[PDB]
């Protein structure tokens, strides 16, 4: 009797992993011992299509870090994760003045702390995070483009003047709450090809879904 | 004495012995605001709920007990065998009867009792390294019943020294022959297949042998007379 | 100070605890909330809504995939005839899947409620007929012939009279628990059947196409409802 | 923030706490809980039922089983001829075991209430003779004969009378501490005894069976009670 | 004068051990690092034969995990302990997407933080768990089958990318909360052979209980 | 959650705090207390009792 269960909260809770941080010593990957992730929540596989039900959407977002060493072991380190609200400078070097902006928060944590959480905001200067746009930012290279759809970015790295002594990972879960939705619109049926448009495959269109022999065989 | 008629069916019993009403509850409906208030479930009441006399089984000395299906032993006889197949979901009570035609000179107890979602567990092989799942014949034994092979444990590995906590009555032949008990409608579910699914199990083990001296005659006639009660059916096919 | 005992649980990071957290940003003032028309609250608001059902889902051939979405009817087709055929299934594969309630029930696990099937009839306006729509409900094997369908659930649809007709499924229930191949999958097995048959025969007056094609739409009554999300999808995002 | 002080206690986990723990699914609704017959709430409510007591526990071999469910009585047994014996020891083994009051005793561990022992004369009707129950409280011996007993607690049977009879049993404890071997149990003490003899011989017509079985059920009281769960099982769940 | 001790709640409280997971590191015992147990509540030997007194019962459960070394040493090693609802598929390998849907509940913790406790509601679609069932879901191999009676599967496994580097050992506990039951049957005499039917040892067939020599001799 | 702050102290078992912990046996409804004669419920009430005073403590 209770349909509390299909409710857009409850749909779209849970904490999802968006991303993931490799922090190597030796590597061709992050070689300076930090990285900059521009909050993206397509990250989690599933969410992409999840979504895109709806036009336009509006909520807060808790975020979990879980930090470890490849082996999922844990260690003696002190981190930094920044973030850097849209609009302010994201580090460039491991000693980017950036780090020390007192705007851009920071939360220190040391591996052994349990996962470090807080929540961001509904950042966007329009009233709603919109998924679709049927226009150009002010055949163009900038079609489909909402730009005032920026969450932020965040930077991790590790404390201190020197390399950090070990091979780090940082996993970034993502609950999403308080969420509101308008205008509700056919379910992605194909492949997605880009992160920015819905370019599907010309070639490879696939019916919605199963076939059958005859209209009269089931 | 006094008979009793539901339709064409007429059975000559006792006044009113005392009977057993499993669990304190009586075989009532189910209301409207239920799983299904699309497909209006129709309650047979015509012929459907009547008296059902079956062969009626032969106690002997050696005989070690008996246990009959529901709603098994009906889904085959009669109209309510007819709706319990060409329907889809079921929900049903049951008047049952037993009694004993015997002289006072035979001498025996019966215990007669009900028993939910009887699983029959076989002897498993007998060194207990086979997982027999027992026959078709065994699970679901017609109106003809099944007797058990191994009455201490019921067929099932449970003491029958404890089978008394089910809604039971006695049939001690010095005391009295009929025993009597109504069935409310019980499983997990308001509504389940009438096929796949045996509520329950009708149990009439001899505890006391039956015996009598010679020349007296040697078999006992059980008769199980029986009928559902505000019995209810969904989705005809 | 005040005396306290960590019990266990403390330091676990549950992916589903809801508690609060901290904000980044005490001081921001997130931009206003300002009215936006169609604003979506519960999923099964969208599961009530009309969807074209691929009944004929069976044409897979690039550009032929428009007719997955109406079968038709014609002159050619004795009094009796199944024209068509489909289960009350929507979640399993097949038609289901093209409607959006279908695509919805992805994201759960149980489901029950009543279906309604609506059919139309786009064909000339100079056509007339009768088919005999009929639902053999879960267990139910499908009718032998136009007769025996005329015994059980039917309608009996004068595409000259009315235009649209619509059906209502009783129920359907996807709650039984099925641990087959190692994948413990929860299926319908309540596989209701709808069946259609040609009643007469399509007359047509010269002038008028022996052939007109029928979309049957489908959603969820009221009395629908859905538990335990379970996110699955073939299209996820790509690298 | 606020000032606290871990006392110690802290991070254990003690099998027995029964504090809350986080939900794994929050969102979750559980199907509703319906209206199911035989609902039981206390266990002392099975103990109440009458349980066939084996009191004739001795036959073994695999199909005379049957038989340690009733004792006989017959035409051979002389006037005063002790016909059975047993004691009131719901949980120590022998012919307690069989009853189900008996089975539940096991999972506690001390108890204590009103018993009470039901006989029921099962051979033809047109029997007739006496027995003479007694009842020798804790401590007191085994009556020598049928006269003896006849001066303790007892009870003239005529079996020609009345079908059935019902004799309390007063009062049995299991609380006494036992430490023998260097398992320590608590143990009865508090065996009462249960003594059954021929006051008169089993009389009966030509034509009737020299031979009539009595059964024997058993529950506690209504003042009966348990104490201290101890989970022993010699039936485990199997490999 | 009380009687508390003997209320079915009471009777099934107190966290039982139901589970023990291997994770060795030289091993043909769960070679890729991680576990799938389906919750099964008989893991408790005692357990089996006290819920088999009834028919039809119903409740909450609250687990809580205890991992460490074999010689019960604890390490700095992060875990992964993951709840597939029953429906949801379960991880097949050490890197299964199943280990990232966030419709499958999972909690992280560190060895070393306390146990990780948490409470699993009254699955089953039907209104009670139900012991026995004297049917066929719809001779035959599936006598006795109730299905709607999953609680779901819990996964554990080291967090990471590579193999943990320790040997490790999980212990589920588990407390049955809220407990209400129906239809009360037979205590198991007989010795049981089996974890679905209720088939006993047909040669092995023995009394009740203790037997003496006469029916006059105490 | 909630936040706060461990002072120090946090951790010592002090064998004389008597705070409180967790019952063992939390089911467990103890035997009874009956009317048992001659209670003693301060110590005082036993120094104010006559026992005889060893004057004569030589003899060994």
């Amino acid at each position: 009797h209770s349909t509390a269960e299909t409710t857009l909260d409850s749909f779209f809770s849970r904490a999802g992993l968006v991303g993931e941080i490799d922090l190597p010593l030796k590597g061709t990957t992050n070689p300076n011992g930090y990285a900059n992730w521009d909050i993206d929540i397509t990250g989690y596989a599933q969410m992409r299509r999840k979504v895109e039900l709806f036009t336009y959407m509006r909520f807060d977002a808790e975020f979990t870090f879980v930090a470890c060493t490849p082996t999922g072991e844990v260690v003696p380190q002190l981190l930094q994760y920044m973030f850097v609200p849209p609009g302010a400078p994201k580090p460039d070097s491991r000693e980017s003045l950036a780090w020390q902006t007192a705007t851009n928060p920071s939360v220190f944590v040391k591996l052994s702390d349990p996962p470090a959480q807080v929540s961001v905001p509904f950042m966007s200067p329009a009233s709603a995070y919109q998924w679709f746009y049927d226009g150009y930012p002010t055949k163009d290279l900038e079609y489909g483009a909402m730009p005032n759809n920026m969450m932020g970015t965040f930077s991790v790295r590790t404390v201190g003047t020197s390399k950090s002594k070990y091979p780090l990972v940082v996993r970034i879960y993502m609950r999403m709450k308080h969420v509101r939705a308008w205008i509700p619109r056919p379910m992605r049926n194909q492949n997605y090809l880009f992160k920015a448009n819905p370019n599907y495959a010309g070639n490879s269109i696939k019916p919605t879904g199963a076939s059958r022999t005859a209209i009269t065989t089931l | 004495v006094a008979q009793l008629t539901i339709g064409n069916s007429t059975i000559t019993t006792q006044e009113a012995a005392n009977i057993i009403v499993g669990y304190g509850e009586w075989p009532s409906y189910c209301s409207d605001s239920d799983a299904t208030a699309v497909d209006k479930p129709t309650r047979p009441d015509v012929s459907v709920n009547r008296f059902y006399t079956l062969d009626t089984k032969l106690w002997e000395k050696s005989s070690k007990g008996w246990y009959w299906k529901f709603p098994d032993v009906l889904t085959e006889t009669g109209v309510f065998g007819q709706n319990a197949q060409f329907h889809y979901l079921y929900r049903s009570g049951f008047c049952i009867h037993v009694q004993c035609n015997a002289s006072k000179f035979h001498q025996g107890a019966l215990l007669v009792a009900v028993l939910p979602e009887y699983v029959i567990g076989t002897v498993a092989g007998g060194t207990g390294t086979e997982d027999t799942h027992p026959p078709y014949k065994q699970t679901q034994p017609g109106a003809d019943g099944f007797e058990l092979q191994h009455p201490y444990v019921l067929d099932a590995g449970i003491p029958i020294s404890q089978l008394t906590v089910c809604p039971h009555q006695w049939i001690n032949l010095r005391t009295n022959n009929c025993a009597t008990i109504i069935v409310p409608y019980i499983n997990a579910l308001p509504f389940d297949s009438a096929l796949n699914h045996c509520n329950f199990g009708l149990l009439v083990v001899p505890i006391s042998p039956l015996d009598y001296d010679q020349g007296a005659t040697p078999v006992i006639p059980i008769t199980i007379t029986l009928a559902p009660m505000c019995s209810e059916f969904a989705g005809l096919r | 100070g005040f005396p306290t005992e960590l019990k266990p649980g403390t330091n676990q990071f549950l992916t589903t605890d809801d508690g609060v957290s901290a904000p980044i940003l005490p001081n921001f003032h997130p931009t206003p909330c300002i009215h936006i028309p169609g604003e979506v609250r519960n999923l099964l608001e969208l599961c009530q809504v009309e969807t074209i059902l691929e009944v004929n889902n069976v044409p897979t051939n690039a550009t032929s995939l428009m007719e997955r979405l109406r079968f038709p009817v014609s002159a050619q087709a004795g009094k009796g005839e199944l024209c068509a055929v489909f289960r009350a299934d929507p979640g399993r594969n097949g038609p289901w899947q093209s409607t959006l309630l279908g695509q919805l029930c992805g994201y759960y696990t149980q489901w029950s409620g009543s279906l309604e099937v609506t059919f139309m009839f786009t064909g000339s306006f100079m056509a007339t007929g009768k088919m005999l729509i009929a639902y053999t409900p879960p267990g139910g094997p499908l009718p032998k012939d136009r007769a025996t369908a005329m015994l059980g659930t039917h309608v009996i649809w004068d595409f000259g009279l009315q235009s649209s007709v619509t059906l209502v499924i009783p129920w359907i229930s996807n709650t039984h628990y099925r641990a087959h191949a190692r994948d413990g999958v929860f299926d319908y097995y309540t596989t209701g059947l709808v069946s259609i048959w040609y009643q007469t025969n399509y007359v047509v007056p010269i002038g008028a196409p022996n052939t007109a094609y029928i979309i049957a739409l489908a959603a969820a009554q009221k009395n629908f409802t859905m538990k335990l999300c379970k996110d699955a999808s073939d299209i996820l995002q790509t690298g």
